């Protein structure tokens, strides 16, 4: 069983906030609700399903992403070690504005595909975590 | 070690700007067949990158080249913020890959698909 | 850890009773669509048995219930008792697998292209 | 050559008793007869056709199972270690009527196949022994 | 141990003459089907031929019967007088197999395509 | 160059003598003839049209056999080592006469293709040997 | 760049000299000109193209064969180190005229392709060396 | 040990000349089909040559005559005066093989697809 305005399905609970926020915050919040809990991870297409269409029924009309637990987890600006001609990529001068180390949901495709995107971005997002029984 | 008529020369390097509008791919294997260790230009140092800017500037109309790094997202090491890997996926299909500017020595990217010119380079 | 909706739990089990009537290896494959480690039920202890005989007296009309062992006599080590092992070979080819009642910790057997209900079972 | 009422096949002696008796005692009795003796064993579809051909003209019209000396050796109730989901069968409550560890031939089928059978069920049963020269 | 009804015994052994005349391949493969380890008789004693002697002189109408040995010119090792080894070959295809007689214990030879009459052997 | 009757074929010479010899006598009053002289050998199909060709030309009409050099080195009767049940060949009761240890060469096939023969016939024979230079 | 009457082709300098010599004098004639240069090397069909038009466009008419770089390293009057009975050829008498160890260009074949040819002959040659920068 | 007829005898070889007209290859194929050990002649001394030639110019009306070397020039080591090995290569496709002369000991060449007389040798 779950919190008020929280949704129950397979083993865990999820819930859409409203709440703008970048992935770091959205991630530390997402903790703060309860023991396990993270930003939403889709495991399958079952859950991808699921998880779409909670975000239909409760994401507000003007709001239109939705973050998601997928993250880069490389340090450098961007993941290419080698340039074309088998150089290293040791010198990188990516604008950090092109840098799109997160990844989110969106309206236009019904929530269902996993865009790339940047992690300054302050959008809505869905938690994640399993009940205890 | 000389550069060949038409190339331009920094360094021990020889670069070529193209101004055909070719996609990611077509640029650097068309940069293959122009020369012998030929490539889309990769930069090591801001003094190559403002040598080829400015010479770029001065040849193309449009804004933005091709540069030698293709699929910068697709090599990336995903992992969920729950610790888990990324097992099922349901991406989608996207291919970013390195562009210069014309006017600035910051570089972007822009789908592997789209169509700029480009820069060739090659060693000796 | 919680099970599923519409499911029962045990121990730290999760079991759920299915009326469609299908064959042993219909019902495996059928439990195995049902959710990650699902399978038929496999009991290890008397106090589960209990269980999903109660469970499943209260939603089963019929009394025969499939569980998850299979070929019960095929895997046996047959032997002459002359001393000899059964080289030659002219069985009558059978397949027994097991059945639970609903109203009893007692198991039967019965063939596996026989038809009758059943409950699957997985961990987490 | 073999004694009376014994049929003499290939190099053995075979006959059927019409007794009813339990594989075990069935077993024991004709170890009883002679050297050697035991249920019979068929070996070969030519001692399979004999035994069937003799079984017909011998038997009882009121019986119609024959024992034979196949028997599983498993100690265990049935012979499936494992459960569908890989876990050991270590709990069994497998009822004794449904033990089926031994064999017989039926008059049903010409008394050809073999079927599984308990081994508490008293019927007729065929003995045989290799005789000396 | 005895010996299936129609077949005489020696030895440790189990002998049938049969009339059927068959070639030496044939025949050998017949004994085959017969029993179990039958094949064409093989002698190790002079008593043992004088035993199927008398028991084949006593049924069979001919005089020759087939014996286990075939092909006998064809595995020796043939040499030039002059030492060296006949790598080049233009031999007449022949190939002799062994027969007994049936009024004496020496052997002869005949084509293994020939057709006489024979017995079988084996064990237990 | 050669003897006289004898012919030289390749680097060889060759001659049938029409005296009836058992291979072993044959044999040795070839060596008697030279250096190196054998019973023929034929090593070679154009050897063996030479050969017969020869041997056509001069053998006595009333002869239709000659011995060549091919032998057995076998010591035993025959050179069947086993039987058809895998029982070793111990025992061999074959008859001298039918011993065919030796080989020819007969008119009946233009003196070509090569026959077993009793080493114990006595007919004509060629022999050969290598003339220096 | 390069010197007065030079061709400059990719990276390289090219020239052809009207003056009849032989393999080794043209050789050391390119070596004089200038470091690095030697009798012009042709390693790709773009080069090859290149030199033929050069070589077309600044022989004299009454010239036709042009000398490069390519020349038999090995000893021996001939490069056959076997004869087809597969013994060694170690006695050789071929004749100096018929060893032609060099190679050249000719104006039959609009110079492209390459001919093998006497070392002692005098013709004009092509010279190539890398300018500096 | 002595030649066959129509075969002259040097030291302890065997040769033999044909004034059929062949291709280098095909000379050699039929110098293999004459004999066992047989092939284009090859030399090893002067007097060998001397030999073949006293006895080819009393034969041959030709003046040249194929030897048993090939493709001389192909399995050579070539190298660009500039150090580098051939990668590239653009040769004029040529066959070269040896020609002895009749009327003197000093050899030539000729295209291997041209045709000449020959000799064949073997040992024993």
């Amino acid at each position: 069983h779950c919190p008020s305005d929280w949704y129950y399905y397979d083993q865990h609970c999820y819930r859409i906030f409203n709440e703008e926020m970048n992935w770091e915050d959205a991630e530390w919040f997402c903790t703060k609700q309860a023991k396990g809990a993270h930003l939403v991870s889709i495991k399958s297409a079952k859950e991808a399903d699921f998880v779409a269409w909670m975000v239909t029924q409760n994401i507000e009309e003007s709001f239109s992403h939705v973050s998601i637990g997928l993250r880069v987890q490389n340090k450098e600006k961007q993941c290419s070690t080698k340039w074309s001609d088998g150089s290293s990529v040791s010198y990188d001068n990516l604008l950090d504005l092109y840098i799109t180390k997160c990844s989110l949901l969106k309206k236009e495709t019904g929530f269902r595909k996993w865009f790339v995107a940047s992690c300054i971005g302050k959008i809505p997002f869905v938690c994640k975590f399993p009940p205890q029984c | 070690f000389c550069c060949p008529s038409h190339w331009s020369s920094y360094d021990r390097y020889c670069y070529k700007v193209f101004k055909q509008e070719m996609t990611w791919a077509d640029a650097e294997k068309f940069c293959t067949q122009q020369h012998t260790g030929s490539h889309l230009v990769s930069f090591h140092s801001t003094e190559e990158v403002d040598f080829v800017v400015k010479m770029t500037h001065q040849s193309l109309k449009s804004t933005f080249f091709w540069i030698g790094a293709n699929n910068i997202w697709n090599k990336c090491n995903w992992q969920w913020s729950d610790g888990t890997k990324p097992e099922y996926k349901e991406w989608h299909e996207e291919f970013e890959c390195l562009i210069s500017r014309t006017f600035d020595n910051q570089w972007l990217s822009a789908p592997c698909s789209d169509t700029y010119s480009f820069v060739c380079k090659f060693e000796a």
